[PDB]
RNA sequence: AAGUCUGGGCUAAGUGGUAAAGGAUGUGGCGCCGCGAAGACAGCCAGCUGGUCGAGUGGCGCCGCGCCGAAAAUGAUCGGGGCUUAAGCCCAGCGCCGAAGCUGCGGGUCUGGG
RNA sequence: CGAUGUCGGCUCGUCGCAUCCUGGGGCUGAAGAAGGUCCCAAGGGUUGGGCUGUUCGCCCAUUAAAGCGGCACGCGAGCUG
RNA sequence: CGCUGAAAGCAUCUAAGCGGGAAGCCCGCCCCAAGAUGAGGCCUCCCACGGCAGCCGGUAAGGACCCGGGAAGACCA
């Protein structure tokens, strides 16, 4: 069942 | 002074009739023997208790409804993989392991009760193979 | 309980009552017993068969002495059947009539490393729709952190085949006693030229 | 008031054996062991059987009055016997002897034979009339109950196995 | 069988009886046979 | 590690070792009437009385301990083994074991008095 | 809160039983057949479609039946988005 | 669901005892399996080696290496 949403869509990052 | 620690010693093999005796009561006194607190010079950290051989095993008596309600029980690490069997059927199809559990769960866990374990000899039926051993009768 | 050892030579369909029917030919006899198992020796009751003749050059001295003692010429493969104790010093196909049930045991065909899909019919992934290099996956195996771990027993990946089947009452089709040939309707385990062992049935 | 210490009559002559757990009545039918509490004292008077209780607990006056009736029975048995019997109602329905074994035809597709147990005797007058025999009490009981069992009275017509003297209670049709 | 946790005569004809560490009510009446559970 | 310790009693469910309204000829213990050698209760022979049986019998209340009511999700279990005149529960005892508490012996340091 | 990725689907299951079906029963206002209702039972089984992101639900055509729940509303270092 | 049957003269499947009774439970079918360290069993083969429950060395029965391959197979087996 359709409730929150407690975390934006993610996308991974670029550690150097 | 310090205190006395044997040399090891000859140990002792020991022959028991299990007929007719309580289940519990008779594994207690096997598992005594086994450490070897019966003797004066006992030490926790070697095997020096008595072989003990058991005959008429199948022939042991336990009180109330626990031929019928005492469940044995052994889990196979698969998926509904736990398994039951009651004290009547364990009796008719490997008795010696009735009077086998009783003891080894009053035997420490670790290296040593797993040896004090193996000194322990079970068998239905009143003869047994090590008369070789000559093993002194015990009364309890 | 009688049984016999033999190789699987091909398949073919024969004519009976108008009807093609598909049989497997084995090649069973003569085998030679070369040793019985008793009760008071052994502890059970079998009949260990030799099959196949086999060069002396290639069979060594612990294998000659076991062959001597029964007064029997070397020969390739040694199996047992348990619960079989023909009268006879050898056992050809004659113990099998046409009509009986048979069971052939045999080793299947292997596939090596198997993918799941192949192994255990797994559904796979989709083909499209973004299906992301996942089309012959097996999808998830397991759970969360209850219980944390995989089942024993998880239909996985892996080898395949090339291990001990056993296909169960066979139609015993024809038996030609002069070539030491059976044939069985149906499918057998394995490769042609394949070690099988063929047992009357255990179904009634 | 009581059972258990009401004197059991033996009949002329039958002979009763006394053993701790068991006691063997003989008689001129056969012979029979009728097992009993070793708590339990029977004793072996003049023409007559008394039993006799350790105390007056519960379990000992429960045993009581079952070892007297138990070791009645057997006494019983081996002199006067024991018979029940069965009426066969329904149209269709009836037995027959075939050997020893009894032979029901009730309504089935198929007949069923049922074969006498040892110490069981099958006697069929009338068709319809069935009758079970031996000198064990509990053993022809059970046989008579096995007998009914393979066509138990109707509920909403008078057809099928019955007991001699057992009641035709019947519920109305539609 | 009816099977309550409050297991009654119904009749004059019931009969509690218990068998089988269980508490039965058994009677001439079929309907009224009943079992505590 | 130290009692298979002693004496009286209850429990038969492994209760003990997960729960309620409520239900029950479970078992033990008290209490109160009813009914009966002028023959009750039960069964066998009649119409709530009659006849042969020859003892007890039927209802009510309290108390102890148990029974049911009691279905949930990975493999079970009172911590385990195992325990039934107990290794359970109530009452009364004697003994032991048991901590870095207390004691004995030695030492340190501070404080107070010499 | 110096991160425990959040619905639904797909894949793969596994468990519970307050049981949808199949097996065994008692009562029935159970004639038969077919139902009702409660008891035992978790071994196996529990279909394909139209609509909507849907879970759910409705509908179509069937079925022995088209069970209800737990597993981080099971499963995104398995996929989808 | 019964048989026999007291406590409780009747009655009661139960308190002694005995039956019947599920796709379910245990065997039975198929497959793995003695690391089952509780390491099982049978048949066969070699054998009494030289040096000073150990060591160095040469062999026996046998094993491996290497090669030609293989409906066996990722390598390995
Ligand atoms: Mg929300
Ligand atoms: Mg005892
Ligand atoms: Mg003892
Ligand atoms: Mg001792
Ligand atoms: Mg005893
Ligand atoms: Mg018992
Ligand atoms: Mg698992
Ligand atoms: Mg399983
Ligand atoms: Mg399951
Ligand atoms: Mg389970
Ligand atoms: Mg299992
Ligand atoms: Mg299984
Ligand atoms: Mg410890
Ligand atoms: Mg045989
Ligand atoms: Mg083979
Ligand atoms: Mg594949
Ligand atoms: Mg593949
Ligand atoms: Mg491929
Ligand atoms: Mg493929
Ligand atoms: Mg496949
Ligand atoms: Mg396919
Ligand atoms: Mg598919
Ligand atoms: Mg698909
Ligand atoms: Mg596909
Ligand atoms: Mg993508
Ligand atoms: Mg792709
Ligand atoms: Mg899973
Ligand atoms: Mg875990
Ligand atoms: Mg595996
Ligand atoms: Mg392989
Ligand atoms: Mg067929
Ligand atoms: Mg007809
Ligand atoms: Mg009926
Ligand atoms: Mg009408
Ligand atoms: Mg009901
Ligand atoms: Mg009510
Ligand atoms: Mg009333
Ligand atoms: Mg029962
Ligand atoms: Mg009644
Ligand atoms: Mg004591
Ligand atoms: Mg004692
Ligand atoms: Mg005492
Ligand atoms: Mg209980
Ligand atoms: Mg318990
Ligand atoms: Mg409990
Ligand atoms: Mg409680
Ligand atoms: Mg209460
Ligand atoms: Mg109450
Ligand atoms: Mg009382
Ligand atoms: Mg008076
Ligand atoms: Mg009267
Ligand atoms: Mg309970
Ligand atoms: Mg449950
Ligand atoms: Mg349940
Ligand atoms: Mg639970
Ligand atoms: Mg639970
Ligand atoms: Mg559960
Ligand atoms: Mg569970
Ligand atoms: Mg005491
Ligand atoms: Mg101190
Ligand atoms: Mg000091
Ligand atoms: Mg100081
Ligand atoms: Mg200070
Ligand atoms: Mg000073
Ligand atoms: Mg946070
Ligand atoms: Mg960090
Ligand atoms: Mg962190
Ligand atoms: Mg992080
Ligand atoms: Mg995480
Ligand atoms: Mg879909
Ligand atoms: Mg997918
Ligand atoms: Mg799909
Ligand atoms: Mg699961
Ligand atoms: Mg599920
Ligand atoms: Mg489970
Ligand atoms: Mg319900
Ligand atoms: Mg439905
Ligand atoms: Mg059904
Ligand atoms: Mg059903
Ligand atoms: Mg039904
Ligand atoms: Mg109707
Ligand atoms: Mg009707
Ligand atoms: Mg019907
Ligand atoms: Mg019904
Ligand atoms: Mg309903
Ligand atoms: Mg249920
Ligand atoms: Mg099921
Ligand atoms: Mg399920
Ligand atoms: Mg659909
Ligand atoms: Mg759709
Ligand atoms: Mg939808
Ligand atoms: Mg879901
Ligand atoms: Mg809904
Ligand atoms: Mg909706
Ligand atoms: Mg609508
Ligand atoms: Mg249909
Ligand atoms: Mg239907
Ligand atoms: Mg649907
Ligand atoms: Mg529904
Ligand atoms: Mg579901
Ligand atoms: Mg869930
Ligand atoms: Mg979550
Ligand atoms: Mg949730
Ligand atoms: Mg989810
Ligand atoms: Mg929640
Ligand atoms: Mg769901
Ligand atoms: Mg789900
Ligand atoms: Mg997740
Ligand atoms: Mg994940
Ligand atoms: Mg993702
Ligand atoms: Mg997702
Ligand atoms: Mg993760
Ligand atoms: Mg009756
Ligand atoms: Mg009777
Ligand atoms: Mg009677
Ligand atoms: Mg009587
Ligand atoms: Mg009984
Ligand atoms: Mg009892
Ligand atoms: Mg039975
Ligand atoms: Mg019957
Ligand atoms: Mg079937
Ligand atoms: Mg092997
Ligand atoms: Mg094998
Ligand atoms: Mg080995
Ligand atoms: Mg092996
Ligand atoms: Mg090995
Ligand atoms: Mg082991
Ligand atoms: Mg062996
Ligand atoms: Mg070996
Ligand atoms: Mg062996
Ligand atoms: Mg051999
Ligand atoms: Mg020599
Ligand atoms: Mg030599
Ligand atoms: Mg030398
Ligand atoms: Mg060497
Ligand atoms: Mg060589
Ligand atoms: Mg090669
Ligand atoms: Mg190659
Ligand atoms: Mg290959
Ligand atoms: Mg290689
Ligand atoms: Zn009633």
């Amino acid at each position: 069942v359709d409730k929150g949403s407690y975390l934006p869509r993610p996308t991974p990052p670029r550690p150097i | 002074m310090k205190t006395y620690v044997p040399k090891q010693v000859e140990p002792r093999w020991v022959l028991i009739d299990a007929e007719g005796k309580t289940l519990g009561r008779l594994a207690t006194k096997i598992a005594t023997l086994l450490r070897g607190k019966h003797r004066p010079d006992w030490t926790p950290n070697v095997a020096m208790g008595d072989f003990v051989v058991v005959v008429n095993a199948d022939k042991i008596r336990v009180t109330g409804k626990k031929l019928e309600q005492k469940i044995y029980t052994r889990y196979s690490g698969y998926p509904g993989g736990l398994k039951k069997i009651p004290l009547e059927k364990m009796l008719a199809t490997h008795p010696e392991r009735v009077l086998e559990h009783a003891v080894k769960g009053m035997l420490p866990k670790g290296p040593l009760g797993r040896r004090l374990f193996k000194r322990l000899k079970v068998y239905a039926g009143p003869d047994h193979p090590h008369q070789a051993q000559r093993p002194e009768k015990l009364e309890v | 309980m009688k049984g016999i050892l033999g190789v699987k030579v091909g398949m073919t369909r024969i004519f009976r009552d108008d009807r093609a029917v598909p049989v497997t030919v084995i090649l069973a006899g003569p085998c030679p017993v070369v040793q019985r198992r008793t009760p008071e020796k052994d502890g059970y009751t079998a009949v260990q068969l030799g099959f196949l003749p086999q060069n002396p050059k290639r069979v060594n001295r612990p294998l000659k002495g076991h062959f001597a003692k029964a007064g029997v010429e070397p020969v390739r493969i040694l199996r047992e059947i348990r619960d079989f104790n023909p009268e006879g010093d050898t056992v050809t196909v004659e113990i099998f009539k046409p009509g009986e049930r048979v069971d052939v045991t045999g080793t299947s065909k292997g596939r090596g490393f198997a993918g799941v899909m192949k192994r255990w019919n797994f559904a796979g992934g989709p083909d499209s729709h973004g299906a992301h290099k996942i089309h012959r996956h097996p999808g998830s195996i397991g759970n969360r952190k209850t219980p944390g771990r995989v089942y024993k027993g998880k239909k996985m990946a892996g080898h395949y085949g090339a291990e001990r089947v056993t296909v169960m009452n066979l139609e015993v089709v024809d038996v030609i006693p002069e070539e030491n040939l059976l044939l069985v309707k149906g499918a057998v385990p394995g490769p042609n030229g394949g070690l099988v062992i063929v047992r009357e049935t255990k179904k009634a | 008031s009581r059972i258990g210490r009401l004197p059991i009559p033996v009949p002329k002559g039958v002979s009763v054996e006394v053993a701790p757990g068991r006691v063997k009545v003989k008689g001129p039918k056969g012979e029979l062991e009728v097992p009993v509490s070793p708590e339990m004292r029977v004793v072996v008077e003049e023409g007559v059987v008394r039993v006799e209780r350790p105390s007056d607990e519960r379990r000992h006056k429960s045993l009581h009055g079952l070892t007297r009736t138990l070791i009645a029975n057997a006494v019983k048995g081996v002199s006067e016997g024991y018979s029940k019997e069965l009426l066969i109602k329904g149209i269709g329905y009836r037995a027959r002897l075939v050997g020893r074994a009894l032979e029901l035809t009730v309504g089935f597709s198929h007949p069923v034979v049922v074969e006498p147990p040892e110490g069981i005797t099958f006697e069929v007058p009338e068709p319809t009339r069935v009758r079970v025999s031996g000198i064990d009490k509990q053993k022809v009981g059970q046989v008579a109950a096995n007998i009914r069992a393979i066509r138990k009275p109707s509920a909403y017509h008078e057809k099928g196995i019955y007991y001699a003297g057992e009641p035709v209670r019947l519920k109305p049709g539609k | 069988m009816k099977v309550r946790a409050s297991v009654k005569r119904i009749c004059d004809k019931c009969k509690v009886i218990r068998r089988h560490g269980r508490v039965y009510v058994i009677c001439e009446n079929p309907k009224h046979k009943q079992r505590q559970g």
